[PDB]
């Protein structure tokens, strides 16, 4: 979750509006194991 | 995201993740967040 | 519930395109030509082609397998003729012409009963390693490489008496030492040209369906 | 602070075939060019350019693209932007390889839609790089945030990523750099509408062999 | 005097994975706790519980299994009847491991008939054991006769005998104890009728991992 | 930077007596506490708190405070505000050991004047702080200013100071924290009207001694 603990407190002269990006990967011990086909994609040819 | 991809091949999978967060705003202002952790056995939080 | 680790002996890109699959079909039908003609191109699923199309430059060996069948199910006797040609050499045109006796092409002669052929190909590039994306020219001209061009098979049965077969043929393929060089990302977007990218932009399918709102985590 | 693509430290030719010859230019070429500066407003959607080929028709390199016929070399983009500190939003720097333009409406694209010149072209679909790819995969490439409350420099270090060892300088294309403005731009109002963004490029240690004219 | 089942002594993880972790309570879980006493009578039937269910919303330990969803432990149970020299009859004391109650009839089984909770439940069939399996072979398992001529105790010790290394504690089950009366007791008249039969059980080295609420 | 009240560094029991045996909890009650944040306006005039009867009803602390009746511990007091450089004013920070509400209208007060809970409570006379005392003499507690043009944070620890060397965590309150806008809050129109004030609390080397329920 992401919860408020200060509204966010702008100068005068500022928009009070911004946005904030995630970001995600992995770390060393990720493992993976049998192989499968994928489902996304659908079409043939 | 890429590992969101190739995860539906490989039919098991298990490791740890990590989630960066990062802010575009102007150099003026000033507030602080809170990044909370839920535990996969129940739902999520109702109040701060 | 898993609490162990796993391998990473599955995790490897020799193992990622290690395993087989269909890659074509093409028909017979001697009554009327007689024989079937099919290029050599790893790009013709859009199940292999999204695969391989996480690189861009590749190096690797093949290998092939020809499963025929007749049309009914009764598999008579006979005896095929799977060709190759190396790139460069002028394709059949007949069933009877002057280019089913060179030898320059390696034929390979198997009845119908038999278990199917196999024949591998090396790598038959003048560059260091194959290309999947080539920014230039050599409207028309535009991105076609001249360096891909590896062959085709032309099957044509044997025969001095037109028989009345109607077969089928499918071409499995496998890879060997695959060696990856660099990575880019996965298309979303579906395919409409075989050898284009082109995508449509009158419609631009998402790449995650929407929900309720931004508060609700249950999905 | 710097990003090094891959790891490499462009070097010379690993003693090739075919050379005996292949000349080595002096510091006359080694000067940091300064191409032109856009201009980013509330409603702009993107840039790019490809190399070699905003390189061509200027300076002392100009003169030797157009008169040799095999081609080396290695560049070192270092892109700035300038902006006060009552403005935000970010950039995104990415040096792909092997970039494509792809063509849109179900029509191939015409020559100045795929080869730019010098003023890069403009996007049209940024949400897929005009090649069906979604930007949200879109760093496995080397990238660099340029983030305006923090920093103001990104500068990217590309060795020669090509297959065969020599390639011309004139139809052949090795990559391309995309600007990306990922957050819109705000600010209070008063202020500056336009925001500069300047590219600077020096070539590392260029080749050439084989004379034309 | 005491039987250990299977040879163990029951240890604490084999430095398992994905833990960096686990914690290791104090001697505020390790204290013997006391189950109710059931009454044994001449025409009763037969008793059995769940491990780790009958200790559920009970003491500390209560605080732990409902708030974690990864447990390992081992257990000491240490069954005990009191009565006098005028009465006779043998019980039978057992520990099976994966203990399932079918169901009877030709129609599954209910949810306090499978988790029967700190009361325990009772039997139908003690001659086929609720499963289709006969008592006359029911003793592979590790057993402890109380024989009411000669001893009143009957302990017995038991590993974590589990096929993933950590399960959670709610949903599974690890094993069951039953406790049949193989002879009925019989007793000359103006004595006591009931005699109770009581029960300790204290945890031996107890894990917990992954935190809830 | 920090400030340390009366240099203490609080440390555990000095071998008491009718200790045999008290417990010393683990790293999961070690935990910085975040309480809320209030608004802090043109007209407002302050806020105080007790402990530790803000902590109760709140985390594991709160589930050792009330099955406990023998407490002792120390805090760490982590006051932290965020304003911008237009804006101005000036808070005060100080810890006073054994504060009492007095009460007004020449008549005793409630239950919830003075054990507030969580939601700390404000006051009426500034500047006499309810119990008939300057607050011009007020600073010779462990204080630390908070000034909005210099810093903007404010740590104080405090060690345990209470006559008898263990009390309890319910009806006795060890000391309280006040925090009260010497200087009025003024700014230029347009910007932000509120302006914010967080807490962070603790807890160093608590013990804990008897068992109730």
């Amino acid at each position: 979750t992401l919860w408020y603990q200060t509204n966010y407190v702008v100068p005068p002269e500022t928009p009070g509006e911004a946005y904030i990006i995630a970001m995600g990967a992995a770390q060393d011990n990720f493992t993976l194991k049998i192989c499968k086909d994928t489902d996304e994609v659908t079409q043939q040819a | 995201t890429l590992v969101g991809q190739i995860c539906r091949y490989y039919t098991q999978w298990s490791g740890s993740l990590k989630v960066t967060f990062m802010f575009t705003g102007s150099f003026m202002a000033t507030g602080k967040m809170l990044v909370a952790y839920s535990p996969p056995g129940s739902a999520q939080p109702a109040n701060r | 519930c898993v609490v162990n680790r796993n391998g990473v002996l599955e995790t490897t890109i020799n193992h990622f395109f290690s395993r087989s699959g269909l890659v074509g079909v093409v028909n017979l039908t001697d009554g009327t030509t007689g024989y079937a003609t099919w290029d050599i191109d790893i790009m013709g699923f859009v199940q292999l082609r999204r695969k391989c199309e996480m690189f861009t430059y590749m190096r690797f060996n093949a290998e092939f397998t020809f499963v025929t069948t007749t049309e009914n199910g009764g598999a008579r006797p006979y005896m095929l003729q799977y060709m190759y040609v190396p790139p460069g050499a002028p394709k059949p045109t007949g069933r009877d012409a002057f280019q089913w006796q060179t030898a320059t092409n390696p034929s390979v002669f198997v009845k119908l009963t038999d278990p199917p052929a196999q024949v591998s190909v090396p790598f038959m590039s003048p560059a260091s390693a194959y290309q999947w994306f080539y920014d230039g020219y050599p409207n028309t001209t535009y991105g076609l490489c001249p360096n891909n061009m590896m062959g085709t098979f032309a099957v044509r049965v044997v025969s001095r008496e037109a028989s009345q077969l109607k077969l089928q043929t499918r071409v499995y393929m496998k890879l060997k030492h695959v060696r990856a060089w660099v990575p880019r990302p996965i298309r979303s977007q579906p395919y409409l040209l075989k050898n284009f990218p082109n995508y449509d932009s009158s419609k631009i399918t998402n790449s995650a369906r929407d929900r309720s709102s931004i508060k609700q985590a249950n999905m | 602070n710097i990003v090094l693509a891959y790891g490499e430290w462009p070097e010379y030719c690993p003693d090739t075939d075919a050379t005996a010859k292949p000349t080595r230019p002096d510091v006359s070429v080694n000067r940091f060019y300064t191409l032109d500066s856009k201009m980013w407003q509330e409603n702009s959607t993107g840039w790019y350019w490809k190399f070699p080929d905003v390189l061509n028709k200027t300076g002392v390199f100009g003169q030797n693209a157009q008169f040799h016929y095999l081609y080396r070399s290695g560049f070192c983009l270092h892109v700035q932007c300038n902006a006060s500190k009552f403005h935000q939003g970010a950039l995104l720097v990415a040096v792909i390889p092997e970039f494509v333009i792809a063509g849109r409406g179900s029509p191939h694209p015409g020559f100045t839609t795929t080869f730019p010149g010098t003023t890069g072209a403009t996007f049209y679909d940024p949400y897929v790089l005009d090649s069906g790819v979604p930007l949200s995969q879109a760093l496995i490439y080397p990238h660099q945030w340029i983030n305006l409350r923090t920093n103001n420099c990104a500068t990217v270090i590309v060795p020669y990523i090509n297959a065969v060892p020599f390639d011309s300088a004139i139809n052949h294309s090795n990559f391309g750099l995309i600007v990306i403005p990922v957050s819109p731009l705000k600010y209070s109002s008063g202020a500056t509408t336009a925001i500069p963004i300047t590219i600077t490029i020096a070539p590392l240690n260029s080749e050439f062999g084989g004379l034309r004219q």
